[PDB]
């Protein structure tokens, strides 16, 4: 019978897969912690063998017909295996698409804008132009850097994106999807028992529904940021207009977190930095990860493995080998969980250690699942369950409990307001950018935006949704979205929006589980086993169940809710309402200086 | 009575090479004095679960034959070496009867059975048509016919090779590291019992 054949096929696949996936992950780890040519080529052959095996098994798995499979775990495993992806095209089209992707990656990584009249002062984005976007206050220098990277990237990436859209549309329509946007929205599709059914076409309206009520908080934050930037830039920003695109602290305006020195509520009150306390008490990276482990065992989740301490790198090695600076949590398979992070003794690395160990705990919990179901419930869950640990680790209660912050520390309202504003610049400010970018990409892939009217549409929506105006008029020979890393390198972007919603939903559910009686931003889930069990019910699932069921297992709801997000930012929202009485909340679509 | 002719428990527990669980090694032990002192003394044991007899009174109650079955499995599968259990090892590699009188001993063997390149010398049976009877071995390498079409000796779709390798590596998690298992089965027959522990005076 077909179901028993599928069961034996999956048994043969899990055994072969786990081994090849472990070899690929171990080779990737050996390259990432030891950069050389031989490790790179070993990683190349290991990934080649694993990918060839995966496509070979996926072609055989497509022979099974799902109409006669009754058990939903086998059906979900076969659904996961039958996703061909980019292999649905012919070899010529797949090779052309890979060529376009590789040339986009190597032209984004080697993007170059150079000083006019000063030809020796040529600046790359990664070492020097990001410093100009993050720190510089001069209007003309930021206008230079923004317009120059827009020109020397958009002009070179517009035709590449023109055939990239067509090839991705062909790949998606070869996989029974309407467009490439529907292919990306298929990550949120959940087929399961009654009431847990989620559809791709539902997701857009859900996102729009969740953007219907984040909009007043974003409008008040935008008005406050606009007034403070008007204080910084006297005549270049209008009171009733949108913000200029190059004054937002990042290259693209994705995060507003670099506007915090310019937009600080109370400059006299310092931040909650405890780096000097770590320096005085002689903390090192081992103690940072031990404190994170103490937090995760206090909440009820299991201890770190001995292989975690033995095999991970938690420090710059400094013995002659090059490493990647980015922190990454690795689930190699066969019970091997590692963290690659060059941990310096700072508060940010302390929170990052909590975040990556949250990723490792999420990976450890679903190890009991079969190999194809050892993933997150959707793309947002995996990063949300690390962001909640980063949220709880940064509270003054947690810092006073572990001795980093003094026992007699006073939490006045001003430090809560400026902490909430910094969190808002990081978290709330990225939501209209994420929603507008994903909406533009979805409408481009759908064909709702005409091919020759791309740019004119994009700068309308940034004037409408994000409330950010272009500094200079751009015609259709520019490709202004493509200057971002995620869109030039074929990455889904709605995961950050869903991550942001799920993060505060999980945090409110855990704080209600831990019986916290105060404001949500002061909440700590330490020493609460019931919150850990409530979390671990979802963490043990993986993607074995629909993501709506896992979401109901944590928060008791089957969809995205932004009432926890507004509840988190409620003191800040009241403060922003209190200081926007005289000013005008909102923006005007027409270009105001 | 002086004490001599100890049973060769050094040969079973301290062997340099164990066997795969599909071809599990069986050694009969008879006409000697078996002292269980050395086994209890050894600290690394992960499981010393005994069935039908107490571990403390091993040295006084005495038996006719003692069977020592040695093999290597992965840590997660040590729970399957018990009466009444199911899994790949219980159903297809090593089955104990429901009235098993004896002990199961397991310990971690990373320093002896794990290789950085991968130890591909330990095998297990993943596919078999029917479950194993107690104390039965299957060393057959016949291609498992999972469908309706004949395999004709060649693997492929719905035709899998039943013996899969335990690719042990030292960086695996503790549940996946190689574990050496010795199963002591004690039996009494109508013959006079000649496997009896030490005497004191
Ligand atoms: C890094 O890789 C080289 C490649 O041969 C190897 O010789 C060296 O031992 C590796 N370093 C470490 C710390 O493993
Ligand atoms: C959690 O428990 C430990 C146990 O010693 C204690 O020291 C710590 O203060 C507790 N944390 C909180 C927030 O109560
Ligand atoms: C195996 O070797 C160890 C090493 O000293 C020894 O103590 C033990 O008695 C030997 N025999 C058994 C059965 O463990």
């Amino acid at each position: 019978l077909t179901e028993e054949n599928a069961k034996t096929f999956l048994n043969n696949f899990n055994q072969e897969a786990e081994d090849l996936s472990y070899q690929s992950s171990l080779a990737s780890w050996n390259y990432n912690t030891n950069i050389t040519e031989e490790n790179a080529q070993k990683m190349s052959e290991a990934a080649a063998k694993w990918s060839a095996f995966y496509e070979e098994q996926s072609k055989t798995a497509q022979s099974f017909s799902l109409q006669e499979i009754q058990t939903p775990i086998i059906k979900r495993q076969l659904q996961a295996l039958q996703q061909s992806g980019s292999s649905a095209l012919s070899a010529d089209k797949n090779k052309q698409l890979n060529t376009i992707l590789n040339t986009m990656s190597t032209i984004y990584s080697t993007g170059k804008v150079c000083n006019p009249k000063n030809p020796q002062e040529c600046l790359l984005l990664e070492p020097g132009l990001d410093e100009i976007m993050a720190t510089s206050t001069d209007y003309n220098s930021r206008l230079w850097a923004w317009e120059g990277w827009r020109a020397e990237v958009g002009k070179q990436l517009r035709p590449l994106y023109e055939e990239y859209v067509v090839l991705k549309n062909e790949m998606a329509r070869a996989n029974n999807y309407n467009d490439y946007g529907d292919y990306w929205r298929g990550d949120y599709e959940a087929e399961g028992a009654d009431g847990y059914n989620y559809n791709r076409n539902q997701l857009i309206e859900d996102v729009e529904r969740t953007f219907a009520e984040i909009k007043p908080l974003y409008e008040h934050l935008h008005a406050y940021v606009r007034r403070k930037l008007m204080d910084t830039y006297p005549s270049y920003i209008s009171p009733t207009g949108c913000l200029p695109a190059h004054l937002l602290g990042d290259m693209w305006g994705r995060f507003w977190t670099n506007l915090y020195p310019l937009t600080v509520p109370f400059a006299q009150k310092p931040n909650i930095d405890v780096t000097d306390a770590m320096m005085n008490q002689g903390w090192d990276a081992e103690r940072i990860f031990q404190e994170a482990e103490k937090f995760f065992v206090s909440v009820g989740l299991p201890h770190m493995t001995q292989g975690f301490w033995a095999n991970s790198m938690l420090t710059e090695p400094a013995d002659g080998r090059k490493v990647v600076c980015h922190p990454t949590a690795w689930d190699l398979g066969h019970g091997d969980f590692r963290i690659k992070m060059c941990t310096k003794v700072t508060m940010d690395n302390f929170l990052t250690a909590h975040h990556e160990m949250g990723h490792i705990q999420y990976d450890m919990a679903y190890a009991r699942q079969p190999f194809l179901l050892r993933n997150g419930a959707n793309e947002g869950f995996h990063e949300a369950v690390g962001e909640i640990m980063s949220l709880s680790a940064a509270t003054p209660k947690h810092l006073k409990s572990i001795g980093l912050l003094p026992s007699d520390f006073q939490e006045d309202s001003e430090t809560e307001i400026n902490f909430l504003l910094k969190q808002a610049l990081t978290i709330v400010g990225t939501l209209p950018f994420t929603y507008m970018l994903e909406k533009w990409r979805w409408m481009v892939f759908r064909g709702e935006i005409p091919k020759e009217q791309w740019m004119k549409k994009w700068w309308e929506m940034k004037r409408e949704i994000v409330g950010v105006v272009e500094p200079l008029p751009h015609d259709e020979t520019y490709c202004d979205p493509a200057s971002l890393f995620h869109v030039s390198n074929d990455y889904s972007f709605i995961r950050y929006y869903t991550r942001t919603i799920y993060q505060f939903q999980f945090q409110e559910a855990l704080c209600q589980a831990a019986k916290y009686n105060g404001s949500l931003h002061k909440c700590d889930i330490s020493n609460s086993t019931e919150a850990g069990q409530k979390l671990l019910k979802m963490l043990s699932l993986g993607n074995s169940e629909p993501w709506t069921k896992a979401l109901e297992n944590v928060v008791g709801a089957r969809n995205m809710d932004v009432k926890p997000l507004l509840n988190y930012f409620q003191p800040l929202f009241d403060w922003l309402k209190e200081q926007n009485r005289n000013s005008f909340v909102g923006w005007n679509t027409e270009w105001s200086p | 009575p002086n004490i001599t002719n100890l049973c060769p428990f050094d040969e079973v527990f301290n062997a340099t090479r164990f066997a795969s669980v599909y071809a599990w090694n069986r050694k009969r032990i008879s006409n000697c004095v078996a002292d269980y002192s050395v086994l209890y003394n050894f600290a690394p044991f992960f499981a010393f679960k005994c069935y039908g007899v107490s571990p403390t009174k091993l040295n006084d109650l005495c038996f006719t034959n003692v069977y020592a079955d040695s093999f290597v499995i992965r840590g997660n599968e040590v729970s399957q070496i018990a009466p009444g259990q199911t899994g790949n090892i219980a159903d297809y590699n090593y089955k104990l009867p429901d009235d098993f009188t004896g002990c199961v001993i397991a310990w971690n063997s990373n320093k002896l059975d794990s290789k950085v390149g991968g130890n591909y010398n330990y095998l297990y049976r993943l596919f078999r048509k029917s479950n194993l009877k107690p104390f039965e071995r299957d060393i057959s390498t016949e291609i498992y016919q999972a469908g309706n079409k004949p395999c004709n000796g060649v693997a492929g779709f719905n035709c899998y090779f039943p013996l899969r390798s335990y690719g042990f590596r030292p960086t695996y998690g503790v549940g996946h590291q190689p574990y050496r298992v010795v199963v002591l089965s004690f039996e009494l027959l109508h013959a006079p019992a000649t496997v009896c522990g030490p005497k004191k005076s």
